[PDB]
Parts: C-alpha cells; structure tokens; sequence
C-alpha cells in the first residue's frame, strides 16, 4: 500500500523533529523502496467529443502499441491527447500549481451538435491508481464545468518529497517526437553545461546543441578524472578564482559570473565520486550505443582543433565529418541521441543508467528510411530500452509485418446510423 | 552634455596632475589586461577599448598644450 | 552574341544561322515597322516555337561521393532507385547548379551564378579538383557547359566554360524584345525542405517574379495565396456589366418561351419576340465572350480549381469566402466543412506541390489558351514523403497526364512506385569495387 | 454614399472607379477627358482626400435613418 505507507510517513515527520532522525527514519527507506519497485504505465484513456473523434475507449499494453492505418484517421490526435493529458503532471511535479496547454477553440468538433470538449486519463502505478479529466466547452455556452487536478498533485507530491529527502531520487521520462524531429538542419548543423539541472523541459525536441556541448564537458571529464594529469585541480582551480579576485580588486557581472563558475569548478573536490560509473565508463556506453544503431561505420571521435571541437566519423577508408553525412543517419543519430542523453541524464544513480522508466510518443517512425532499415528498428528499440513504454504510429506495410499480433491496433471508418464514426480493432 | 562637463574642468583648472593621474590610471589598466590575458573575450575586448579611449584622452591632453580648442568658447 | 559577315559555308535551317541573319539585317534597317514584319522574325520565331526544351547527357568527376560518372535522361520521365547514401541528392543538386546559370543570364547578361561550395570536393588524399559537364539539345541544336573547382590549399587554376549559356540566353532575350507575350521555359526544384511549409500589398505581378530563385521555400506559399485572391476578384468584375445584360435579357426570353408551352400555346406578336430572341442570341454568340480564351477569368479560376480536385478525390468543392476582417478557404468533405488548417500533412503537402506548378505554368505562358501544355524540366526529390500506399501507386500517372510537355526527373525510396513505371525509363544505382577502388554504377533493368 | 459625397465636393472630376487590369489593378479619376491615378496626386489633394473621406464615414455612420445623412449635428476641431 504505497498511499498508506505514504500518508504514515507523512504523519510520523509531521510530529517530529531532528531532520537528521527524518533521514535516518525507515519510513523513508521504505517509501524509497516502495517507488523503485513501482513502474510508470498508462493503462487508459478516453476521449470525447475531440477533432474527428467523437466516442472512444482506449486500452494500452505494458510494453508498446502501434495504430497503423491510411490517412485521415485520427492517427495524430491520439498522441496530442495523450500529450496533452501528460502536460499537467509535468507542470505539476516541475513547480507548484504551475499551469499547463489547455485545449484550442479548433480542437472541438466542427458540428453543431456538440457543445464541449473533454479528455479523461488514468494512470498506474503497481498497484496505486489515478485519474485526470480535463475540458473546454465551446464558445458562447453556459455549464463551464471546471477540470480535476487532483489525482496530479497527490501524484506530484510523493515525488517532490522524494527528491527533497534524497538528492539522488530518479524521475520518469516523458517526451515527445513529433513530425518537427525532420528540418532542413535536420536536428544537426542548425556558455557551460553546469553541472547536472533537471529538464522538466517540453517533450518536444527544437535544439540539439546542448548534446554537443554536455558531451564535450563529458569528454574533459572523462580526460581530468579518469586519466589524471590534473594534478591538484581543486587547488588550482581555487589559485585561479583567487587570481579572478586579485584581477577584479585591481564585464562585471560577466567576471563575478566567472568567478562563481571557478568555485563551482574547485568544488571538484567537495564532489569527488570517481565511482563505477565514471564519465570514460558513460563516453564508451554513449559511443557503443550509437555505434549499434550504425552498423555501416567504424569509430566515432571528437578532435580539438582550431581553438574548437568537432565531431569525425569513418565510413570504409574516408573519414567524414558531420555535416557530410545524410538524412538517413542525421534522423537516427539526432533521435538515439537525445533519448540516451535524457535517460543518462535524469537517473544519474543507476549502475546501468539506460534501465529507468518513462514513456515515449513517435509519430512516422518511417521517415527517411529504407526497406531493410524498416525491417529492424523496432526490435532495437525495444531491445536496447527495457524499461520505457512506446507509442507510435505508422502506415508502412513493411513496419507492421515484424508486429506481433497483440500490439496492433487498426482503424476503421463505419457508418453507423447514418453518421460515419471511428472505431479500432484487433487482428 | 560631453562639451559641458570638459569646460568644467577648465573651470576647474586642471593642472598636469590629472594627466598624470590618467596616465598611471591607463597603465594600471594595462596590467589588468595583461594579467587577464594568462590563464572573456567581451571583457578583453572592453578593456581594450578602454585603453584605446585613454590613449585618445592622453592625445587630447597633449593637443591642449598646442592652444587646446577653448572648449568653452565652443559651448558659447 | 555578336555580328558577322555572314561568311556562306554552306546551306542549313540552322537556329543559329537564323539568329546570325537577323542580327546581320537589323544592322541596316532603321525604321521598326519593318523589322516587326520582316521574313526573318518570322522564321525565328516559327524555329524557336517549334524546338522543344530537352536535357540530354550529365557527367559527374570528383563531385562529394561519385568519382566518376555519366549519365543519359529520357525526354519525359526518369527515375533513380537507391537505398541510403547512394547519392541519390547528388545528381538533383548538380543540375540545379548548372540549371542556375542559364536562369541567372536571363535576368541581365554576365551574372554570376551559383558556385561549388568548398565541402563538396572529394576527401580523399589523390583528388587536385571537381567538375561537371552537361548538354542542353534544342532538337537540332546542342549547346554544353562545364563548372568546376579547384581544392583549397592548390595552386593551379581552372576557369569555367560559359560561350553556350550566353549564346543561347542571347536568343531568348531577342525574342523576348519583338515579341508581346512571349513565353519562357520553366525551371523548378522541390527539395526536401517541403516540411518547413506547415507584405506591402503587392500589385504587380510578371513572368520574372517567378525567376528570383530556382528552389522553392517559405514565401512562395505566401504569394500564392496572394495570387489567387487577385484571380477571384478579376473573375467578379467580368462576372459584372454587360455579361449581366444578356443573361436578363435570355432569361426573359425563356421566360416567353416557357409562357407560349402554357396557355394550351395561346406570327404578329409571337413573329416578332421569336425574332427579337433571335437576333439577341445572335448577337451574344457573336460576341462569343468578346475575347473568347482570351477573356479568361472565370475559365482560368475554375481551370484551376478543377485542377487541385483532381488529386484529392475525396473532396467536394473550394471556396473563397470573405471573413469581416480577413479571407478564408473553405472546403468540404463528406459532410462537414472544413479549414486549410484542419487538413492532414499529405494533403497538405499535395495541396501546395500542385498549386505551385500550376501558378508556375500560368504565370509564365499568357499567350496560351490552355497554358498547361508548356515545356520545361521538373525535379523531385522522395516522391512518397507523406502518402499511404494506395496514393503511391497513381501519383507519377496523374502528374505525366495533367503536364504532358514537361520533361521529369524523381528520385523515390520505395518498391510501390516501382510496379507502375516502363522499363525504359528506370535506372538503378550500385556499389561495386574495380581496380581495388569503390565506384558508384547505373544499370538499366 | 461615400463615393457621390467625395464627388460632390470635388466637381472637377467625373468619375472615380477600381479597374483590374491583365496584371495589375489601379484606381482611375476621370476629369475632363484624361484618365489619372490615385497615386499621381500631390500631397495637399490626399490630404484634402483622406480629411473628406474620413468626415463622411463618420457621418454616414452616424445617421442610420436620414434620408440625407450629410444633415447630421456636430463639432469639428481643425488645427
Ligand atoms: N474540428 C473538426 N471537425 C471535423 N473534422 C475535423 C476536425 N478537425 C480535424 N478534422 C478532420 O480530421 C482529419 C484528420 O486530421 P488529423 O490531424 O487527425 O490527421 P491524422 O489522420 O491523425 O494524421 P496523420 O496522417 O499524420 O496520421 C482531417 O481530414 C479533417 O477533415
Ligand atoms: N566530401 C565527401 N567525401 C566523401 N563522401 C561524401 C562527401 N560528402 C558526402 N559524402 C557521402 O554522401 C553520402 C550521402 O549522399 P546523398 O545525400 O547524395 O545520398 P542519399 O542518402 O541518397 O540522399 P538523400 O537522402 O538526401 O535523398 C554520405 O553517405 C557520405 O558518405
């Protein structure tokens, strides 16, 4: 019972003191446990009186669901519901009260005869549950009912409690790949990482520049610590703040911002970790990790030259730098990429950090692919992450003929008393 | 509001020892920069650009031993 | 681009000879008139009508992946099948750079065009520079040019090739300066850069407004829409006037008419309104619309109306309807109406594929009277972005039966399409290793 | 209503009209027997045009029932 091991928790601290007794107290050992052991799931949803759809009952599996179907069908409003639902747990675990996307005065059916608009959610955790209903009537209406929040913010405050008793509490991942991962950058050839700062940022994706930066901060890193040749690098870097200070007493915001930035950096040694998981351990997973996705290449490197870092890639006997590559690999790399950063990112805990749990919206999985591309991508998706939960759609026959036969689902257009209406199916 | 404040100093009647104030003002600049230039770039370029500006204050400074410009008769 | 003598050589029907016979006899005769009238315009501009625009041969040295290459394109439909980092962009993109500077030299003579940029060289160690070579036949007439740079750190120099281009950008402006409305070819590319799609009240529009760029992106969806909000309004004003009078004046005739069936059918007075509904509607055929094709307006609005319909069954009508403050498109299918954003991506993308090459066709040939039967060369990059199956397998037959004198070029992605194309008009990209070194081949199937 | 206000306290002229031509469209003022532009007047004739215009608009808006709105009441302040 994790509310009532919750609510106990609560209650004991509540009538308590000695913070340090707080964080010695078993409740919280076993609150920690008790959400380690729960996973993320969305059992199901329903829609009504949205877009094309009027009336629908969905049910999602543990593991992943596909909608295949032609065009026209509905495919797209699934996932900006499903995104949409997911907005107000984001808004309220990230800050309090903090408001999400609502629903647009188009979203609404276009007939005459509905009046409003609404979006019911449940979800799952082992075996806790919840629920959220959110809606928007049309324009020029009476009976404005409200939407309910509630089961959110319960949601919520376990987790921002969590986190505020243990620094290294994990978050579930939810993000989002809409058709705008494809640009004519496409997601590549469009001041410091500071350390590690939670994202609760928009599960969409506009910027890949952040990688390029974190992932060179790794690399110095993974040189720094791993392999020496530091030396006293606390020290040192407590010598240079030092000399910042003599040069300030003897542009400046900038220099007290870099002053702070050269604490933060002599605070090496106030960290100092150097565990299992150190940063060459993270740069050869992230490398072997996209290197598994591209078999075609040989080795993935970053030189320094020219007072600047870039990225080299070998194919057969030439090497090639990134802007050369094409769309094909400039999808996959973008995509692989951004996901491993997050998940790398937010569970900084884990032996194995691509073992968390979240969730994942794709639309068009098929983009700038060919056929024998198309027949295994899904199988190294789910393979290379366990524990995270897929949706996405397609309408390749050559994606769905790899498809086990309960993970399926297909849409229909029937007309039924005399108006046409959406219906789903199984094989 | 340039041209009031410069006739001010000719109110005040300035003697060489502000130049040399300015002088060792610029130089104290310059080792500022120098040692900021070892181990910013919007900052060098600041300082730079202030040093540029004493050099002309010290030019113009010289320039005032050759009849000046009567700064106040330009403000008249 | 300059005179001669006119040294004799020996007898032909030449384009060229007739360019140079021209140029020599204008040299003399001052007076316009006569030059407006002479023979030789004439017979310049009957070869210059006739001859149709048709890219013959490409080859390919050092340029990005391909080391060396030729190929030849049929005149109406070709299509490269590959799989990923084949090179399939490679080829599109060389032919615009060689397409830029005939489209550059029509604008104003000696204007630089469009050069290689210094990334796009070959990386391995042997490679000194690249090039690359092409052929335009105007049925009798063949014309060639070349383009190339050299690499970064080298000290040997190559020049560029541009007497054709020149020569045969000359021979349209000629044309173009006797002539009221004569037509020009038409050059586009539809890159992959389609996705981005989703003012100070122009009101002149021209044929060199479609000649700023050859690419298509961002703004050209803004003019269209520009554009066709001026057609609508040209309609309204000749649905007004004079057309209103004779449609009154035959529908009371009708209304006569309906009358003498009633009344058990009732000369003198009948004589004479039969006659006098007579001499009317001979009047009104005569006029037969004033200028007839020429007129236009409804008949170009509809043209292009019935044009966009014809790729997306599904609908029913396209409307234009005035808003308070602003204007609105408004379809309708099956049942309900429907907004420009409320559609799906693939008939978006469909919708402004089409109604750019239509407004591409229309604007550059005002003389036609069905100007969608003009020449020109189209490329297009992964056909099937977007688009279920069952659209896959009509598109490349409606877009060859509603253009049929525009010569194609599409590269695709998938075997779908592949089961509705001739066997002469297929070419297939391959890999293999000669002489210890990896090359890039076509077959033909 | 606004068109005959604006003619009326210009005779000079005869008609005014929007004309779509083959490529572009315009508005033509006919005075005597030349056909003129709205753009080929100087400064004090746009002035004297936008000042007239505006005045009628309000007018006109202003007298729903009046067989002659140019009969309404009012203050105008010309500086
Ligand atoms: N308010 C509305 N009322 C009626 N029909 C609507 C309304 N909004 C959208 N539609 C219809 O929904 C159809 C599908 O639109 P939608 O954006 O859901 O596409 P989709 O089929 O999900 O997308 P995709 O092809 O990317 O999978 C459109 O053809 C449109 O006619
Ligand atoms: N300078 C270069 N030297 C060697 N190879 C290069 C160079 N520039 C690009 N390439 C090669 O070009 C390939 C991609 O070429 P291209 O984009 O034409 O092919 P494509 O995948 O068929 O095209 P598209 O997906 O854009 O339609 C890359 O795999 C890369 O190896």
């Amino acid at each position: 019972n994790l509310e009532t091991c919750y609510v106990d928790f609560l209650e004991l601290e509540s009538h308590v003191i000695n913070e340090d007794y707080l964080k010695e107290s078993v409740e919280l050992q076993k609150l920690i446990s008790t959400l380690n052991e729960s996973k993320f799931h969305l059992n199901k949803i329903g829609i009504h009186d949205f877009k094309r759809i009027r009336e629908l009952q969905i049910s999602l599996e543990d593991d992943l669901t596909v909608f295949v179907g032609d065009n026209g069908f509905g495919k797209s409003t699934i996932l900006d519901a499903i995104a949409i639902v997911l907005s107000w747990l984001r808004s309220n675990i990230e800050k309090e009260s903090k408001p999400g996307t609502y629903i647009k005065s188009h979203e609404v059916n276009n007939s005459v005869d509905v009046e409003y608009a609404s979006i019911d959610a449940n979800i799952k955790l082992k075996d806790f549950n919840t629920s959220i209903l959110i809606t928007k009537a049309k324009e020029g209406a009476y009976y404005s009912r409200n939407n309910e929040l509630l089961g959110v913010k319960k949601l919520a405050s376990i987790y921002r409690l969590v986190n505020k008793y243990v620094d290294n509490a994990s978050l579930p991942l939810m993000a989002y790949y809409s058709i705008a991962r494809s640009y004519i950058g496409g997601g590549v050839d469009r001041v410091w990482s500071k350390f590690d700062v939670y994202d609760e940022i928009e599960f969409d994706r506009n910027d890949f520049t952040d990688f390029f930066q974190w992932l060179v901060f790794l690399h110095n890193r993974a040189s720094q610590e791993k392999l020496s040749e530091s030396q006293t690098t606390i020290n040192a870097l407590f010598s240079d703040i030092q000399s910042l200070k003599a040069t300030l007493t003897q542009v400046i915001k900038g220099l007290e911002l870099s002053l702070k930035e050269k604490l933060n950096y002599m605070k090496s040694l106030q960290s100092g970790e150097h565990k299992f998981n150190n940063a060459v351990s993270l740069y050869d997973s992230v490398i072997n990790t996209i290197l598994k996705f591209l078999p075609e290449f040989q080795w993935i490197k970053l030189v320094y030259g020219d007072d600047d870092y870039k990225i080299i890639l070998k194919k057969g006997e030439v090497e090639l730098d990134i802007q050369q590559l094409s769309q094909g690999e400039k999808t996959i790399f973008t995509l692989v990429g951004d996901l491993a950063r997050r998940l790398i990112l937010l569970n900084p805990n884990l032996s194995n950090p691509l073992l968390g749990y979240g969730i994942v919206l794709i639309d068009e999985i098929d983009l700038h692919l060919h056929p024998q591309w198309q027949q295994t991508i899904i199988e190294r998706l789910t393979s290379t992450f366990p524990n995270v939960q897929f949706v996405i759609t397609t309408h390749s026959p050559q994606v769905l003929s790899t498809v086990s036969s309960r993970s399926v689902r297909i849409l229909q257009e029937v007309e039924v008393d005399g108006v046409n209406d959406l219906i789903v199916s199984h094989p | 509001v340039f041209l009031h404040n410069r006739a001010s100093q000719e109110k005040l009647s300035e003697s060489q020892t502000t130049i040399n104030a300015l002088f060792s003002d610029i130089q104290s600049l310059k080792a500022t920069l120098t040692q900021l230039s070892a181990i910013d770039s919007t900052v060098i370029k600041g300082l730079e650009l202030s040093l540029k500006e004493k050099l002309n204050y010290m030019k113009s400074l010289q320039s005032g031993e050759h009849k000046f410009n009567n700064a106040v008769s330009l403000y008249d």
